[PDB]
């Protein structure tokens, strides 16, 4: 018999990572 | 005897599980308790609270449950290095401790000095004997400010089993 | 035939936001 | 009939939370 189709897609990935700290704040 | 109870005690090696490290609070999932583990890069690095670290309002804290008595001898803190782009850090904390989890002991040492002198950077581990040494089932680290700051966490207990 | 298996997972989602600035510094 | 082939990956996973506010600004 004829080949089953491509399975189907993947799970969705991990979620990324923590963006990165803000910069500081204004001069006091 | 400190000599030879000086043992890390499971948060590195998962000899806790996660389940036994809790917190009053989380900036994210992925900052929850559980990424508290010393020198640990899961999650996003550390075990962050919701909000900043108020100087004169020290509600926040990670708990760690042994099940178990154990002695502590030594404790040890890091902030969040976060491959290599993190800042967070507690520079301050107290540590609070229970066998019943439901009354706390406020640790003093021999001076009657609650505040330890903690991190100045988010990568560097950072060793503190505990004298006297404590008896606990629960530990809890509570990180104290100077300054409204966010502070993040990584911990590990070192001691033995008591008995 | 039956389908082939699901495939791998996907890559990592991209890093977050940058934070905001910090508070202003002291009066 | 044969399986047919894997399937293709999984989308990318969710955006990284936001980062953390940055420290404080300095005396002005």
């Amino acid at each position: 018999g004829p080949p089953g189709p491509p399975g189907p897609p993947g799970p969705r990935g991990q979620p990324g990572v923590l963006g990165f700290p803000g910069p500081p704040g204004p001069p006091g | 005897n400190p000599a030879i109870c000086r043992y890390p005690l499971g948060m590195s090696g998962g000899q806790i599980p996660d389940e036994d490290i809790t917190a009053s609070s989380q900036w994210s999932e992925s900052t929850a308790a559980k990424y508290g583990r010393l020198d640990s890069e899961e999650g996003d690095g550390a075990w962050c609270p919701e909000i900043p670290v108020e100087p004169d309002d020290l509600k926040e804290f990670l708990q760690i449950d042994l099940h178990t008595l154990h002695f502590i001898t030594l404790v040890g803190t890091q902030g969040r290095h976060a491959g290599g782009h993190g800042i967070e850090f507690a520079p301050m904390y107290k540590i609070n401790y229970s066998r019943d989890g439901t009354r706390w002991i406020s640790w003093r040492n021999r001076h009657g000095k609650q505040v330890l002198d903690g991190n100045s950077n988010p990568y560097d581990i950072f060793l503190k004997d505990l004298e006297p040494p404590i008896v606990a089932r629960f530990v809890r680290f509570i990180p104290v400010t100077d300054h409204s700051m966010n502070v993040c966490m990584r911990v590990e207990l070192y001691g033995c089993v008591w008995l």
